[PDB]
């Protein structure tokens, strides 16, 4: 393989060894002919001008192929982008061997983290510094079916090693609350209803900006009901800076955007007040004429009624919904009618990103879709102005920085998208360079992501992508282009990945190196043929209906056992809890003494008595 | 530290499965021991060979020829104890050191010849045999260049695995009678590409030695008149085309049974590999690596040897072992060459 | 190279992020503004990352957002804007007839002003809102507000001698604070009150105002240093020294660092920068001070953010302007961009000189081989191959296309913007914090606490240039490079005494007090 | 010779050997031993291959059909629910139709 042409930054070769073709092997290590992953090597007389193969074949026109110049080597310095003199004929270009590719991707800062193993040799590392995959961006790009969640908790994992990183602060943003079990004890889950283990996730609505809580609370108000509100919320926040002193605040300069908290089931309550009750007497409208408030429950008609009965009856229903729990009844935070809470905003700060744990796992799998966008645009203004404030302190995200990830961010980060969140998202890209805080982005349809910002990310993740929208888009994103590498991606096995980015000093397509087992994400779904395999037994329906109406999932009914319940318990992996009743307790007392902790269970417990999970 | 095994057996199927790079075997008296018709083996080795001799042969006479051999030399084997024969022999008064007539020791000679001979001449079992796989392989690719054999023994096993299945085969001599051997052929060598050519290093029983014009030549075994002499000018026609076929670019060779004790056959393929960069052979080493310390010499010294064994292998002149390779014996090579022919 | 067709026929400076095009724009613009060869040199930088004003320590005015230690303030007075762009800055471009309304009132704000305060060269008739005439804002936002929702004591009559007040809160002008009125009620037995008459529909677009004048962040707009506007309309100073500050200093290099500014506002405030400059170097053409007798230069970093096909900012006007018409007013420019695909075509067409460094995709070699008019097939294949820090020159500036190798910088002079490092922090042994402080400074919008230390003098000497402390608060104060200053609170004599007597400055303060005691940049 | 997965790992090069499908590799590549996939049909080319098909991810995951009114897609919804709700492999099923 002797090159014989100079083009620019594509030289094409023919090679003159009749045959070889058969993994040529030098020192006992069996290099291949130019293959579409493989690296070449130009010598001109003491410098080594390398390069990486693109196409093979008549493409190039067989003995002709498609090589892609990128860089060389200096004085026997390093691996060096821009190279010095593109080679003529006579010289004969050679390859890069396991030696010579480890130099290539050998790097001299202990801040470069090895990722994982290269595809060609399973020896050689991806020395990644991880400053650049925290500090600028990055984003994950990929089917469903290449295993995504796989190697990202892999990156997340790897990323937090206590011995190497005992700084590390990680939020992961999953929507489907599929990464309990990813880490099951290295991060903090945070839900709407936990069960055993979880800290419950809890929003205080008045440490919001007024726009926000017009958006999410008012449902959008603009004319005389949204002006009503702006005095209502001025003048709570003036009772409760006169009612409780707080440090920094006073009269003089209480902003609309103060995150102090103001009475809201009072406001509802005064709200209905003013427009249900009737006058005792005509012609005044006095408080005394009658013709509570935690209490959703409201008491010549009165003359001070709103037209804002529509969002106060919306306000209203939301504040006796279940799902607003985590919203309006938060328990540290729970407003009194006075507006007092046992605990401040700094208590929320410090439980969520002060943690013991370096990796926290906030999930919104239970939030409802009506204001999702508004939640998440909440939580990422709430977590900047924390770390952007405080800045100066060395707890701000400066001098502890964060990276937070996002999945499927298509729906909310789309061309169109107008919302609360991509707004955030921008001011986090146009503004956190200097506050240190990151960004990564999770998505399986990178087509509909906008091509400005995900432009703006670092380091890529390019998983298989075997429609060819996705690869016009991301090669939208992408600046350093090599054939070998560009068409690669939609024949990628399930566990490897492509990175791309300032992350890595050479474009590797590695091997996700897996998790250690036991560690491996995986949403609790159901199994569809093991549900549906079992015989049919009689159901109780009426259960059913109780709780439909109480809108309560409670019902009213490791080995444990109460023979005065008649409840015998066995305990599944992963924390599930089942109480089977109906049980007779020597059932249980022999099925103590039966074999260990199984196959009897399935044998006569399983499907012979009615069970609760 | 550790090598794959998977990794050398595939490209070792993916060059035996290229007709473009030549092909060369090397059968020692490993291969042929490897094949039992009874409980015992069929043909034991030197060491087998050289004990049945020593057990059917005063003894004390013939044993203070040993010991003579084992003063300056180690345990000698049947070749060691030919050549010193030979040696005595050509000398006209040499025997007077050992004080034993003037032809006792010539006498002792023509029976071990005699004994050797009819030990080794033996018929070939049924199709199970590996020889047969092998002849079997050699017909299952249409290589464009010829593959070549070469042999340490001095039976007719190969010959006749080969003939069973119709495959051609040269060993230098020309005729149906006399058979006189042609120096002129294979200088030239001009030969179809369907014809192979198997060539015997050390001799085989069937040649004989004309005298007169010392002219050897093959045909009907007799007796006494043999040539299984191993070095005692017909083994220069072996070196020089071993060695000219050694330098040919982008050769292989496999060897099976081979123990490294040759020291000649040992140098030859030392200057063959250090002559020729793209040459490359595979020792198949048998028992324990540590077991031929001259193979690790080679290995350290020249790098395009590899050689493996049944708990380590070095590769590369580098040392190491396997990360649980039976291939070292010849069933399990034949048995790897006939799936590969499927 | 020419230097006189390099400012005259403008410039471009393309490549990509790896191929370090800052430190071969430093290089240059050293190089161009050398004191021993160009006395009389005027170069205007537009930073957006503020990566520039490290390579230049001394050499270079800087005016940033916030100060700390030497570097100006920035200040763009909102009287020096046109109406048009205070409209779009302030209340997002109103179109009904609010827009009537607040213009009717910047005319009759101006006039008084005119009135109270004698102009050279202006009077009633030759008064134009264009006219950068210093006014009050906050009067008008009082005015506007109180005629939009104070309620009129006697109904019929919404004047302002009828003020409902309940009594007890008056306002005030300079403050943020509203007047309250009492609420309209025409019913019997009490008085009837009526609502002002006369009040638009500009509620909301005052109250966004309001906002904006209580935020910190428009410091630089509504509270300039020295240009901010008394109730009188009088102010410190006027715009000839902001002239003089930006275009007429002893320096010859200014470099603006936008880094801190709102994302929103940035490509509107660059246009107001550009018709500044252009318009105060065209009106005075034949004075000594302007661009003929002294030619200017403007840099622009991150050309395409603005300049793209559709952009509907107003800084692309300005640049179309500029490369159009400075040739005969002596005005530059040199865009300087990682993204030649995005820049419109026609703009990157008008460039003289091109400086193409190291391109890697294959959109951006496209665009910049058909955005050249003198190619030779030997060099423009060479792109994708091109050393770090070389780059080929092109264009009317050169004899010919040329293949150089910038001469690099003087030591102490690479450009490296100061990006918190995620190595030293994400490695640090985590400390307890104050959630309380924060959550409170939070609240207050401000970014320094009640804890610091006012004036402790320091004394001289990872690196540690200056020490400063003191036994009454017993308060450390280490003071790094890069302008770096540090406090640390609460610390015993013992430990700096025997610091400053250690064999050098620092490691000891590694060992011991960089990550005990709580600290506060700045 | 352990499965047929996707995801290439090392792609070909000039002058290699390209070589046609057998019914048996057909077989091999549509032939899977899991036990949660069901049989809905055979392939085009030939009739002895099964045509199998995920039923949990296809009943949790989402499904749809989509086809012309000539192409009888009702036919093929009444295949696909009776095979998906016999009663000797799934006797415990529950589909609602809005006819």
């Amino acid at each position: 393989g002797t090159v014989q042409d100079v083009n620019g930054a594509n030289i094409r070769v023919v090679l003159d060894i009749n045959t070889i073709s058969s993994l040529k092997f030098v020192d006992g290590q069996g290099y291949r002919i130019g293959q579409i992953g493989s690296f070449v090597r130009i010598p001109i007389g003491y410098i080594n001008l390398f390069g990486i193969v693109s196409q093979v074949g008549a493409g190039a026109v067989h003995r002709w192929i498609s090589v892609q110049l990128v860089g060389e080597e200096g004085i026997k310095k390093e691996f060096e982008r821009g190279v010095s003199q593109y080679p003529t004929i006579g010289d004969k270009v050679h390859i890069v061997t396991e030696p010579d590719l480890k130099k290539i991707y050998g790097t001299q800062n202990k801040k470069y983290i090895s990722l994982g193993n290269i595809a060609s040799v399973d020896s050689i590392p991806a020395l990644v510094n991880i400053d650049t995959l925290v500090t600028r961006h990055s984003a994950v790009l990929g089917s469903t079916g290449s295993g995504k969640s796989t190697t990202v908790t892999s990156i997340l994992q790897r990323i937090s090693d206590m011995s190497q990183f005992p700084s590390a602060r990680i939020i992961v943003f999953d929507i489907h609350g599929e990464y309990a079990a990813a880490f099951k004890g290295k991060a903090k889950v945070y839900k709407v209803t936990p069960s055993n283990n979880e800290l419950k996730l809890s929003i205080p609505y008045w440490a919001l900006t007024c726009d926000e809580f017009l958006s999410v609370a008012f449902g959008g108000l603009e004319g005389s009901g949204r002006n009503a509100l702006i005095d209502k919320i001025y003048e709570l926040k003036l009772q409760t800076l006169k009612r409780q002193e707080y440090e920094g605040i006073n009269e003089d300069s209480l902003t609309v955007d103060t995150p102090i908290p103001f009475s809201i089931h009072k406001l509802w309550f005064d709200l209905y007040r003013a427009e249900i009750s009737t006058h005792y007497v005509q012609g005044s409208h006095s408080e005394e004429n009658e013709a509570d408030s935690l209490k959703v429950v409201p008491p010549y008609l009165s003359n001070r009624g709103k037209n804002i009965r529509k969002p106060l009856e919306g306000l209203a229903s939301l504040l006796k919904d279940p799902r607003y729990e985590f919203l309006f009844n938060a328990d540290d935070w729970s407003v009194n009618l006075d507006g007092k809470t046992n605990k401040d905003l700094d208590a929320l700060l410090e439980t969520w990103v002060g943690s013991e744990e370096s990796i926290s796992i906030f999930d919104l799998s239970g939030m409802p879709s009506s204001i999702l966008d508004t939640l998440i645009g909440i939580l990422i203004r709430i977590l900047y102005d924390s770390l952007f404030w405080s800045r100066n302190q060395p707890e701000g995200g400066r001098e502890r920085p964060l990276l937070v990830v996002l999945e499927e961010a298509h729906t909310y980060l789309g061309k169109d998208s107008r919302g609360i969140a991509i707004d955030g998202v921008r001011k986090i890209v146009k503004e956190g360079r200097k506050y240190g805080i990151g960004m990564m982005l999770v998505s399986q349809r990178p087509s509909e992501i906008d091509s400005t910002i995900l432009s703006q990310c670092g380091t890529l993740f390019a998983l298989r992508m075997n429609n060819s929208s996705d690869r016009n888009h991301v090669l939208g994103a992408v600046s350093d282009s090599f054939e070998g590498l560009m068409g690669m991606l939609p024949t990628l096995r399930t566990g490897e990945a492509i990175i791309i980015g300032e992350s890595v000093r050479l474009p590797m397509r590695t091997i996700i190196s897996p998790p250690p087992f036991g560690r491996r994400p995986d949403s609790l779904d159901p199994d569809v043929t093991a549900k549906w395999s079992n015989n049919r037994v009689q159901g109780d329906y009426k259960e059913v209906l109780t709780l439909w109406r109480q809108k309560k999932v409670r019902s009213q009914r490791s080995i444990g056992y109460e023979a005065d319940s008649m409840t015998l318990e066995i305990e599944f992996n992963h924390g599930l809890v089942y109480q089977y009743y109906d049980v007779p307790e020597t059932l249980h007392t022999e099925l103590l003494a039966a074999e260990s902790h199984g196959k009897f269970f399935n044998s006569q417990i399983k499907n012979n008595y009615r069970f609760s999970r | 530290s550790y090598y794959d095994t998977t990794q050398q057996l595939s490209l070792l199927k993916h060059v035996l499965s290229e007709d473009k790079r030549p092909i060369a075997f090397i059968i020692a008296a490993g291969c042929p021991v490897s094949i039992r018709h009874n409980d015992a083996p069929l043909i034991p080795d030197v060491a087998g060979l050289t004990r049945k001799i020593s057990d059917s042969f005063p003894d004390s006479l013939l044993m203070k020829i040993i010991q003579n051999l084992k003063t300056t030399i180690p345990n000698p084997t049947i070749e060691d104890i030919l050549s010193y024969i030979r040696l005595l022999q050509q000398i006209p008064m040499s025997g007077k050191i050992h004080d034993v007539e003037n032809s006792v020791i010539n006498a002792l000679e023509e029976s071990i010849c005699e004994l050797i001979e009819e030990e080794v001449n033996v018929d070939l079992p049924g199709n199970a045999t590996p020889y047969h796989k092998i002849a079997a392989w050699i017909n299952s690719i249409n290589r464009e260049h010829q593959v070549e054999i070469f042999t340490t023994n001095y039976d007719l096993l190969m010959e006749q695995a080969l003939e069973e299945l119709n495959v051609p085969y040269f060993d230098g001599f020309v005729g149906s009678k006399r058979a006189f051997f042609d120096i002129r052929t294979i200088e030239e060598n001009k030969l179809p590409s369907r014809w192979s050519k198997l060539w015997k290093l050390h001799g085989s029983i069937n040649w004989q030695l004309d005298k007169q014009t010392q002219t050897i030549w093959r045909g009907t075994p007799s007796k006494g008149c043999s040539l299984i002499h191993p070095s005692h000018m017909p083994y220069l026609v072996m070196m020089d085309q071993l060695k000219l076929f050694l330098n040919q670019p982008s050769a292989i060779l496999i060897t099976c049974g081979y123990s490294y004790k040759d020291q000649h056959i040992n140098e030859v393929l030392s200057q063959g590999l250090q002559t020729n960069p793209n040459a490359l052979i595979y020792g198949l080493q048998y028992d324990v690596l540590e077991n031929y310390q001259e193979a690790k010499d080679m290995a350290l010294k020249r790098s395009n040897l590899i050689l493996l064994a049944k708990d380590r292998a070095i590769i590369g002149k580098k040392e190491g072992e396997w990360k649980p390779f039976k291939l070292g014996d010849f069933q399990h090579l034949a048995s790897f060459l006939e799936e590969i022919s499927q």
